[PDB]
């Protein structure tokens, strides 16, 4: 069930894209 | 040109000032847009970009 949820409560994972010293 | 004349032929050309300019990037070039300090908040939003 968890696998088909990936494809059961699931935490929402988050990450961001940023730029520093123009990188 | 004033900077060039003042630091004409330093260690190599400047070799120091450029280093602190990287350090001078502090309080700047960060994900934070508004500097909070207690009940006084300063937003460098317009000037950021």
């Amino acid at each position: 069930a968890w696998t088909q949820v990936l494809l059961p409560k699931i935490k929402n994972v988050v990450h961001e894209l940023r730029i520093t010293n123009q990188v | 040109e004033n900077i060039y004349n003042r630091l004409g032929e330093d260690l190599n050309k400047w070799q120091a000032l450029l280093v602190q300019i990287r350090k001078a990037r502090g309080t700047f070039d960060n994900a934070e847009t508004k500097k909070e300090f207690g009940p006084v908040v300063i937003d460098y939003g317009k000037v950021q970009s």
